[PDB]
């Protein structure tokens, strides 16, 4: 089924967020959101997203990744929102039939690892995701365990968490 | 699926 987006209250945002040092290559590492998720799937493939902060302290956001015989891109803009650390999809207007997205970073060390929280609307559906990140692609059990346990406390259930695996192919 | 499926997932489709 689908899971409600939490309270903004019960995602903490990363205090003194430092955009300049949040800037670079992340690996998708783990995800939790409330998409559906079956068993007879694909496994999910590991991807990369870089975060260029520019000048207008906007981020150029590229992500990149393998599909079945072919390297994908994918290519946005984030722009600051209400407090350091949050950020909403595009620069201007909603364009007629598009996407909206509000963006937290819950929580980051800048050179090991991020927990950021995505609200996303489009076609009028909504749903939301946690993101875990990591500036390499090795994800140890301690940091595993404290993911599972920050998803449920959003209200997420295990089998609505996945740790993506490890590729080579188009991510490095 | 999506290739890109965390994030601001479907912005690109």
């Amino acid at each position: 089924d689908l899971i409600p987006a939490p309270p903004l209250s019960k995602v903490p945002l990363q205090q003194n967020f430092q955009d300049n040092q949040f800037h670079g290559k992340w690996y998708v590492v783990g995800v939790a959101g409330n998409k559906s998720l079956r068993e007879d799937k694909d496994p999910w493939k590991m991807y990369a997203t870089i975060y260029e902060l520019k000048e207008d302290k906007s981020y150029n956001v590229t992500s990149v990744g393998f599909g079945t015989k072919k390297c994908h891109y994918k290519i946005r803009t984030f722009v600051p929102g209400s407090q350091p650390g949050e950020f909403t999809l595009g620069r201007i207007k909603s364009r007629p039939g598009r996407t909206s997205a509000l963006v937290r970073v819950v929580s980051t060390n800048y050179n090991q690892h991020a927990m950021v929280f995505f609200k996303v609307v489009q076609q009028n559906r909504e749903s939301f995701n946690i993101t875990l990140y990591g500036r390499t692609k090795e994800l140890t059990s301690e940091l595993k365990e404290n993911f599972i346990r920050f998803s449920k406390s959003l209200g997420l259930p295990e089998n609505h968490i996945v740790f993506p695996v490890p590729i080579d192919q188009c991510i490095d | 699926k999506l290739v890109f499926f965390a994030e601001d997932v479907g912005s690109n489709k």
